[PDB]
């Protein structure tokens, strides 16, 4: 009984984290990779202009 | 049968009610439009008050069926 | 069944535990003003909050961020600008304190996604080893802070704020002083009406319903997706449960929506306290 | 019946005369003009006006942006 | 240019501006400058 | 049976009293439009009272048909 | 009886309440668009004021009488 | 005896709700088409078209709960 | 007797009621075109504020006799 | 007894207000679409195919609770 | 017994209906100001003025019936 | 309990009723606008479309929460 | 016994009125608000004190009916 | 005791009805007028969006506390 | 549910605790970013002088 329902919320979070991965993560991921691009290009700019 | 009274009495009052709650939004909703166009076209004003009277004449049809209904039950009413 | 979901609907909605001092843990009847055992959890996930901002706070250096010390830049930056761009005027820790209160909300709210009966369920095993299970079976664990107290104590604290800076203007009277949406009605016996209770009236709802409106629209947003997860969790045998990932898909979407409006009616109410004159 | 229509660029006037209809694209969208309307003006999209005469002949002018009156 | 005319001759009717006035009466103004040139440029080549 | 009476009173009045809320609503809504769209393009006049006779007459059915149970109620009811 | 005399305040209590719900929203939809018009065509008030008092006294004829109604019931009602 | 006047009560309000939302449905749509047939006199049939075919699609709830009322009416459950 | 009292205090708190209702529907609907109409030609202010206290002072009319009726029933009802 | 013509009035309601709802909702989202397919003809099928999404996106709620109606009617609870 | 019940659906309905009438009135009052305080951003003053004479001007029948209500609630009659 | 079964029924009916009438109402009222948005730019389709689902998805919660306890009512119910 | 019932419905309706009341107001005033805000969107914090000077005005007599409803639901006359 | 028990179903009933009405309502409202905004100002999405956000959270709060208060008298009820 | 005012109690205390007692670390994170823009204006001035 109790556990066999929580077999079902098994699935349940499964789901989730599937759907969490392909939709949510590739944003985010995304977001802060250029994030740290624009910042790494911003610095080394000023590196070559040191030089 | 005092109960039938008030309930008889309580549906007429229903029958003119809610047929004098719709003329009076359909009267505005068909003026607001009339004057705004009579402003845009006042050479028509004529044939423009003659629509809106034809249409007026459409429009009360049904609420002027149900006050008749509701005059009928208040002076001689079935169910008696 | 039946009679076991009656008395597990009698159980989730238990009060914070409602400890007693001067007797035992509860009875599920005492109903007094006395001990709670909820926010104390909720203190255990904001305390993983300070812990996780001291980490960078502790680490200052201005190099290539990391991911995570780069996502907290984001969250910093985000409201920072969000808290400049809206409002100005003057600053005293408006923006630290507007930070705290939505975060802290938003991980209130997020515990929600867990199961209903997981954390209970699996304390039954601190149920079984001390305290019994009988005392574990009439009220004994709490959910995520979704008690309207939690957010009561929260609104009424901006409340207080809300006075604080509503002095600003030096005087009781020259700030209780205020416009009336009903200057005038000439009529006498209007005016019977209107002179005393009418203008009470106005001066209990101009601002005290505020904060109770705060406190009530987070209080209904918990409570109503907690209730909606424990009414799911019935006739498990031949279905994929699709009654409850698209709604926990909503339920995602709103965590943050509520957090967001929450923190920023907040900052606004400050900006109109702080108004000049 | 018959109404005027004239369409005149910057250098010449081009067409000419009396017309029953007029099609044309304004910014909104595309627009039937009759005798009797309301007074109107719009910019004209880069299409072809069509203009139907009395006897059923319909000429066709081409018009690179404009004011339609 | 003779702003006076159609004030006292003037009607009670507009027209049914499908763009908002400021838009219209941009794109006149501009082409009503660029027609006053070319017709100050033919005068110069007659003259010429 | 006098509750019954006066239960069926009632329902005969509603029957038509919402029709001709909703008959006054609609007339007036379609009017505004049809005197406004007259004014535009004056030369369509017949056109228009033609489309407008077809939609008019497309609209009002259900609550004529509503009207018609309210008579019957009224004079031949079942329930007796 | 008792529920008699309470029904029929009811009923006339219906009667005059629908009757100024209708007519206060229908003036202020009319008048709405006549401040249009006249702001418009400032030139043109007096006729479209005419314009207005005839629709307008066109329109509160049903809920006036109404409140006829409304009015017989609490003077001297039927049922009695 | 009180349940056949609740019956009698549910039949009125099925047709009423429909005939009360049919009216204000086909007035808002002939508003707007009668706007857009003088807009563009030429295209009238399509448009026409148009209408009987979202005007089909939308008169059927109220014209299912007509048939339960009518259902009610002659040969009603409950009794 | 109890059934009377009630029922005569239901019958009030509609009445004025479904006035308040409706005036505040109104008066809005009649200030939005208001504001647009003094927004767009400031110069004629006072002449379109006072067409609008005409319309207001003609709007009112209903459901404020209808506040009197129920103040009526307030203080000295009939049927006791 | 006097439950079964509760039933039935609740029945009634349940595709009563959807009805209403529905028709109101159909009129309103056509009469934009006739005014919007009017202004740019050329544009008709892909507006069309909108529309049906739009209206199957519209009239979920409603139907759902047609379907309980009708189990009031035949085979209800309560018995 | 029944006296209390019913006079306290009478106040619950004098203060329903005036807040009912007054959230709509002030919305759609604002939201034709702001329309307009876009248009002419200078004029917001008199504006403001006239929009406050009006607002003062609209909340009379609701506020009457708010105190009829709050006298039912404390010292009601028929008692 | 036969009273009680009746009106827990019909308060089944209404926690429907209400929510399937609100978001008939609120679909209808966004896929107008919708609709006459995407024929003024055309090539927004995706990105409007995407807009106009995140709207849908916040409008419907509070009815779809109301089916929740509707179906709760109708199969397992309290007052029992 | 009834009593208590009756109250418990007119302490519904007071939240209930109220809450339908803002839900449409708001909505009304953020239409014309968004739109105001897309044409001159240089001017959005002026506007935004505006509408919630226009908030602050609004929501007020539906307050009024939850504070009256509330202290119904807790504290009520009538015992 | 029993009739108690059905009132309180029907006050939570109207409790969570009322809600969902309002609020598909207002939804649908916003939405339209955000998605013409949109559709001038493409380029203006995000702050846009954050208004819109605003707005939403500003509006949904009166009926959906009252949901609550509902959902309170469905489970944890007084009166008992 | 119930008041338990125990419950706004430790909310209300344990909140402003929380708030400022570690307002400070972040008063200390607003910097960082803004030094940042300060190394990249001032590497755009370089070019001028070159």
């Amino acid at each position: 009984n109790i556990n066999l329902t929580l077999i079902g919320q098994a699935i349940a979070f499964a789901f989730f984290v599937a759907f969490c991965m392909k939709f949510v993560w590739p944003p985010l991921i995304n977001a802060i990779s250029e994030r740290q691009r624009k910042i790494a290009d911003g610095l080394n700019a000023a590196e070559k202009a040191k030089a | 049968m005092e109960l039938t009274l008030g309930l008889v009495a309580i549906a007429s009052a229903i029958l003119i009610a809610f047929g004098a709650l719709g003329t009076a939004i359909g009267f505005g909703l068909l003026g607001g439009r009339f004057l705004e166009a009579v402003a845009r076209q006042p050479e028509l004003a004529p044939q423009l008050q003659t629509r809106m009277f034809l249409i007026a004449g459409l429009l009360d049809a049904v609420p002027m069926i149900g006050v008749g209904i509701g005059l009928f039950f208040i002076f001689a009413n079935p169910f008696v | 069944k039946h009679h076991l979901t009656n008395m597990t609907y009698g159980k989730m909605p238990d009060g914070t535990w409602k400890l007693a001092e001067t007797a035992e843990e509860a009875h599920s009847m005492g109903f007094t003003a006395i001990h709670l055992d909820s926010m104390g959890w909720s203190i255990g996930l904001g305390v993983i909050f300070c812990l996780l901002f001291w980490i960078v706070a502790r680490a200052a250096n201005a190099g290539v961020p990391t991911k995570f010390q780069s996502a907290i830049e984001m969250i910093i930056e985000f409201v920072d600008s969000s808290v400049r761009d809206t409002f100005h005027g003057k600053s005293r820790l408006i923006a630290p304190l507007a930070l705290t209160i939505f975060v802290w909300i938003f991980l209130m709210n997020l515990m929600d996604l867990i199961p209903v009966d997981w954390i209970p369920q699996v304390a039954a095993f601190v149920g079984a080893n001390v305290f019994g299970m009988d005392p574990h079976h009439v009220y004994f664990k709490i959910v995520p802070s979704t008690d309207p107290n939690i957010t009561l104590g929260m609104s009424l604290s901006v409340f207080v704020l809300i006075l604080f800076y509503s002095i600003r203007e030096k005087g009781v009277g020259g700030f209780v002083g205020e416009l009336a949406l009903n200057p005038f009605n000439p009529s006498n016996p209007v005016a019977k009406a209107l002179l005393i209770p009418v203008n009470l009236i106005l001066e209990l709802v101009t601002f005290l319903a505020r904060p109770i409106s705060l406190a009530l629209r987070l209080f209904g947003n918990m409570y109503a997706g907690e209730l909606i997860f424990i009414l799911i969790a019935l006739l498990p045998f031949w279905i994929q449960w699709a009654l409850s990932v698209p709604w926990a898909i909503f339920h995602i979407l709103v965590i943050t929506l509520q957090a967001f409006i929450f923190m920023m009616l907040t900052i606004v109410y400050l900006s109109m306290a702080s108004e000049k004159h | 019946a018959t109404m005027q229509c004239d369409v005149v660029s910057v250098k010449e006037s081009i067409y000419s005369g009396a017309v029953t209809m007029l099609i044309a694209k304004g910014a909104g969208g595309e627009l039937g003009i009759l005798p009797g309307h309301a007074p109107l003006v719009t910019l004209l999209q880069p299409g072809p006006i069509r203009v139907l005469l009395e006897n059923g002949t319909e000429e066709i002018v081409y018009v690179s942006g404009g004011v339609l009156e | 240019a003779e702003e006076g005319d159609d004030l006292n001759r003037t009607y009670g009717w507009d027209y049914i501006y499908e763009p908002e006035a400021e838009e219209l009466l941009n794109g006149l103004l501009v082409r009503y400058i660029e027609s006053m040139v070319y017709q100050g440029v033919i005068e110069n080549v007659a003259c010429e």
